[PDB]
Formats: structure tokens, C-alpha cells, sequence
């Protein structure tokens, strides 16, 4: 038996109504009626929901919990900044099925527009390959939601020797950018002429390379 | 208001030990039974003790060999846990919660979910030495160059501890300089970098150069950039 | 020669037979919807209910079971649940926290949760019942 999942990975503007929902089955649902866990930036989980709706003495009943045999279920309205979080649906315990904690759900009041990401990618110089210090980078700029993702390749194979990848910057502009180096042997750039790399963003995916003899 | 609040946490040194505790507020705690959680950066949440420290053997899991372990006082609406015989991996951040809901039995084994959280805090094996960053700049390619943009950085990797400062051009450039609070990394490590941003038709023209002050050695350190 | 971790086992039998009548009480009156006593309000353990009625010969008065409830550092010629959980000398330790009568109040309802305490100092005595009884199934 393994039958939670933890999919909705929504994100609407401030006041809008959101729908978020989980699988499981009839072993373990008809158990329990609802409570869900909130998170937002720079602070420890909180409480969310009750007596199969109530919300906190704190805070109105925005939300409706509910349930349906095979799967579990939530949703909101009037959502608001303190919305802005990491979600989980979780039974605080690990146990035996592959969901009972899970890793939860981005979930985004979007004070912004969806605007699409800038990507320019950084072949070093010839001229700085000759230190041997030399480091192949790509770099994107400009975006919401924050949940940008990305995968490099040694030519075709997907790698982790050599690697970094950073923390994102919120820019001057207030949207988010993000950055990584692969820091390799000159030997490892003249074997694996080109790098490429997925590049993956809410409809937006993309896979982009590069190659020394581009900057030299 | 209603809430928990904690007591102990910070620093740690390696075959010692150290105590954290929780308290609560505003509601009378009375007797309910309470369970300890971790965290760590990046993720959610996992068990640490259940109940009363009984799920809470004095070698971790269900078995992986660390001391750690419980006590109870819910008539000082207060309750503890201690730390000994460290790893580097139990530094971490940790909280307490207690039973509430439940009704009709429903679950048939232990509860209907768990209810109510602590703050919780921070704690760090605080032995390691000091150690100087590697330092590494960006020089654009003609890729930035529709819309003109010298939006250029480094990267500071594998140092301890925090803090830096960053600066450019003889530390002559000093607007526009993006900043990134450090996170620590699977080397046992700091890390961050910087971003700055011109007009593309400035690179390599200037006396354009990486400056850098790691202020737990105070050191300098530099990398120039050329067209 | 080397008998006495039977008697402990003797003990350990004898104690985990009180508890299990107790929490014969217990899934009882859950299964009832009625609250349970552990004070003077309730039962009293030094009793032949445990098994039977009456002095059934002088076996019960001979048992473990009495032996160990009279032995108690709580015993009084009588002993509630209470003092018979807070009591000594027994091989599980202590159990701190106790209140009275626990009511089956519908909502955070309590009762399980202390045939769940019971259950938490009878994990102890599982325990040392797997351990001692693997070290007698080495003898």
C-alpha cells in the first residue's frame, strides 16, 4: 500500500479562490477528518484547519477542508500575503508507504505577473582557461514563480562532478534570477567540447549549451 | 496570545552535550503528551521523539547509534530534551507539539493527527576551524549583448564562517551590488556569490576587478576582468 | 545455579497480567463509550477478581501477582490503580502525571490516550520480555 500525492502546485493573485488536492485510500481517509500544515518564509510550520472546516482563533474559515474515498482534498478563497508558502497535507509520521510526511507544495499569492524568464549562458575565455581555474556557467534573470529548475550535462550525460548551483537572487527589480558554475580540468572541456543543460520553468521548459570555441 | 515558547538552543562542542526545552502559554497544558520534531535547510519536517521519549530509544531511529533522549514536566507546562556524544549532522534546528484532536477512536492505533507546534531553534557543533574562501568572476559573452547589458559576478565557495563584504573596480563600484545571505552546503561549508550591472560598452575598457573581504580573517581577495 | 531471571520473568509475567486485566477494563468500556477509574472511586487490585473469587486455596495468596501488590511501597492492606501505578519496587519504573477518573468527554477524547500511557510502560516490558526471554532461549 502507497497511495498519497502531493500535486495542485497552483499559484493565483491575491483575493482569488485556489483548488488543492492530495490522493490515499479508504484504510487510512475514512480515519481522519481534516488538518494541513503552513510555512511561511523565514519561520517555523503552522496550524491550518479543524472540526472538518474551522480555522484558528486567528484567523477567518477562507478555507474549506474536505475529503472523497481515494483521495483528500482543500481549497481557499480571499487568499492573502501570509498565504505565501510551502504546503503539506501530511500524518506527521514516516511509517511504510511512500507518502505519510511528503514534500509538500510551492504555492504562490502572485503580487507580480507571470513574466517569463531572460536566459544568456558564459563560456569563459581561452585566456582564462590557461589558469586551469576556468568554469562553465549559465545564468537566468527576470521571472516568477521562484520554483526555476535546471539540470546539466556532459555533452548528453547528467552530471555532479565539478558542480554548484546557488542560491537564487531576488534582483533590484524584485523578481528572482539564478545562476550555476561547473568548475572543471581543461581536459574536461576538451573531451566534452560542449556542455548542455535542462532548463526548466512553469511553460517554459527549455534545454541550451555551450561550448568554449563560442568565447575563446 | 496563545503560544509555546523554548529555552536552551545555540552552540554545541563535539563528545559533550547540551539540552533544549519547550513551554507553554495561554492554554493550561496540564498533562497532554508531547512529541519532538526536526528540521533542516531546505525540507520539511521529521520525527524525533514520539509521546514521551519512550519512541525514543537512546540510539536514533528504530536503530543508527546516537544518544539522545527525554523529559516530561507538563505540571511546569514545560518539557526537555538532551543532546550527547555528537556527529557533525546534529546540527540542525528542532520543536515540540502536542496532542489535541481526536474522537470516537477512528484511527485504532495511537491518535487522529497530532496539533499544536513550538518556535523551536538553531543548533550548531561549533568546533570548526576558521577557513578562507576560493573566489571566481563573470566576464559577459555576446549572447547579453542585444539590450547592451554587462550584468556581471562571483562566486565565493567552501569558506567558514560568515560573514563578507563585496565590492568592485578597486572597490571604486559599489551601487547596483546585489547581496546573498550564506547557506551552508554537503562539504560541511559556506556559500554565495554577487551580481552588478552596466552598460555592455564599458567591458574591458576600465579598471574592472572583483574585491572581497572575508571578515572572519579579514582577508582581501581579487580577480580582474578583460574583453 | 542460575534460575533467578526466571523469577524476574515470574515477575515480569505477573506484572504484565496486571496490566492486561486492567486494559480488559479498558477496551471494555471504550467499546461502552464509559470513562474509567484509577482512584478510590475505582476498583481495588489486591483482589481475587483477578482470577477468580474467594481464597480459591492458598495458590492466589502464594502468587507473584500477590506477593508483589502486597509488597509495594504504596500498599496499605489496600491500593487503587493510582497507587499501584506510582508504586514500587516493580521492574518497569514509575509512572508520574496521574490524575482520577477519565472521562469519555467526545471530542480530544481522553480515554485512549491513557490506555495509550498504559501501553507506553508496557513497551518496556515487551522489551525486556524479548531480551530476557532471548537470553533464556540461549540457556
Amino acid at each position: 500500500q502507497s497511495v498519497l500525492t502531493q500535486p495542485p502546485s497552483a499559484s493565483g493573485a491575491p483575493g482569488q479562490r485556489v483548488t488543492i488536492s492530495c490522493s490515499g485510500s479508504n484504510s487510512n481517509i475514512g480515519t481522519y477528518f481534516v488538518y494541513w500544515y503552513q510555512q511561511l518564509p523565514g519561520t517555523a510550520p503552522k496550524v491550518l484547519i479543524y472540526r472538518n472546516d474551522q480555522r484558528p482563533s486567528g484567523v477567518p474559515d477562507r478555507i474549506s477542508g474536505s475529503k472523497s474515498g481515494t483521495s483528500a482534498s482543500l481549497a481557499i478563497s480571499g487568499l492573502r500575503s501570509e498565504d505565501e508558502a510551502d504546503y503539506y497535507c501530511a500524518s506527521w509520521d514516516a511509517s511504510l508507504r511512500g507518502y505519510v510526511f511528503g514534500p509538500g507544495t510551492k504555492v504562490t499569492v502572485l503580487g507580480q505577473p507571470k513574466a517569463a524568464p531572460s536566459v544568456t549562458l558564459f563560456p569563459p575565455s581561452s585566456e582564462e582557461l590557461q589558469a586551469n581555474k576556468a568554469t562553465l556557467v549559465c545564468l537566468i534573470s527576470d521571472f516568477y514563480p521562484g520554483a526555476v529548475t535546471v539540470a546539466w550535462k556532459a555533452d548528453s550525460s547528467p552530471v555532479k562532478a565539478g558542480v554548484e548551483t546557488t542560491t537564487p537572487s531576488k534582483q533590484s527589480n524584485n523578481k528572482y534570477a539564478a545562476s550555476s558554475y561547473l568548475s572543471l580540468t581543461p581536459e574536461q572541456w576538451k573531451s566534452h567540447r560542449s556542455y548542455s543543460c535542462q532548463v526548466t520553468h512553469e511553460g517554459s521548459t527549455v534545454e541550451k549549451t555551450v561550448a568554449p570555441t563560442e568565447c575563446s | 496570545e496563545v503560544q509555546l515558547l523554548e529555552s536552551g538552543g545555540g552552540l554545541v562542542q563535539p563528545g559533550g552535550s547540551l539540552r533544549l526545552s519547550c513551554a507553554a502559554s495561554g492554554f493550561s497544558f496540564s498533562s497532554y503528551a508531547m512529541s519532538w520534531v526536526r528540521q533542516a535547510p531546505g525540507k520539511g519536517l521529521e520525527w524525533v521523539s514520539a509521546i514521551s521519549g519512550s519512541g525514543g530509544i537512546t540510539y536514533y531511529g528504530d536503530s543508527a547509534k546516537g544518544r539522545f533522549t527525554i523529559s516530561r514536566d507538563n505540571s511546569k507546562n514545560t518539557l526537555y530534551l538532551e543532546m550527547s556524544s555528537l556527529r557533525a549532522d546534529d546540527t540542525a534546528v528542532y520543536y515540540c507539539a502536542q496532542e489535541r484532536y481526536c474522537d470516537s477512536g477512528s484511527c485504532y492505533e495511537r491518535d487522529p493527527v497530532f496539533e499544536y507546534w513550538g518556535q523551536g531553534t538553531r543548533v550548531t557543533v561549533s568546533s570548526a576551524s576558521t577557513k578562507g574562501p576560493s573566489v571566481f568572476p563573470l566576464a559577459p559573452s555576446s549572447k547579453s549583448t542585444s539590450g547592451g547589458t554587462a550584468a556581471l559576478g562571483c562566486l565565493v565557495k567552501d569558506y567558514f564562517p560568515e560573514p563578507v563584504t563585496v565590492s568592485w573596480n578597486s572597490g571604486a563600484l559599489t551601487s547596483g551590488v546585489h547581496t546573498f545571505p550564506a547557506v551552508l552546503q554537503s562539504s560541511g561549508l559556506y556559500s554565495l556569490s554577487s551580481v552588478v550591472t552596466v552598460p555592455s560598452s564599458s567591458l574591458g575598457t576600465q579598471t574592472y576587478i572583483c574585491n572581497v573581504n572575508h571578515k572572519p580573517s579579514n582577508t582581501k581577495v581579487d580577480k580582474r576582468v578583460e574583453p | 545455579k542460575r534460575k533467578a531471571l526466571l523469577d524476574e520473568l515470574k515477575a515480569l509475567t505477573a506484572e504484565l497480567k496486571v496490566y492486561s486485566v486492567i486494559q480488559s477494563q479498558i477496551n471494555a468500556a471504550l467499546s461502552a463509550k464509559q470513562g474509567i477509574r484509577i482512584d478510590a472511586g475505582g476498583i481495588d487490585l489486591v483482589d481475587p477478581t483477578l482470577y477468580g473469587y474467594a481464597v480459591g486455596d492458598p495458590r492466589w495468596k502464594d502468587s507473584p501477582e500477590y506477593a508483589l501488590l502486597s509488597n509495594l511501597d504504596t500498599f496499605s492492606g489496600k491500593l487503587s490503580i493510582k497507587d499501584f501505578l506510582s508504586g514500587s519496587p516493580k521492574q518497569s519504573g514509575e509512572l508520574k502525571g496521574l490524575k482520577d477518573e477519565y472521562p469519555f468527554e467526545k471530542d480530544n477524547n481522553p480515554v485512549g490516550n491513557f490506555a495509550t500511557t498504559v501501553s507506553d510502560r508496557s513497551r518496556p516490558l515487551n522489551d525486556k520480555v524479548n531480551e530476557k526471554t532471548t537470553l533464556l532461549n540461549d540457556t
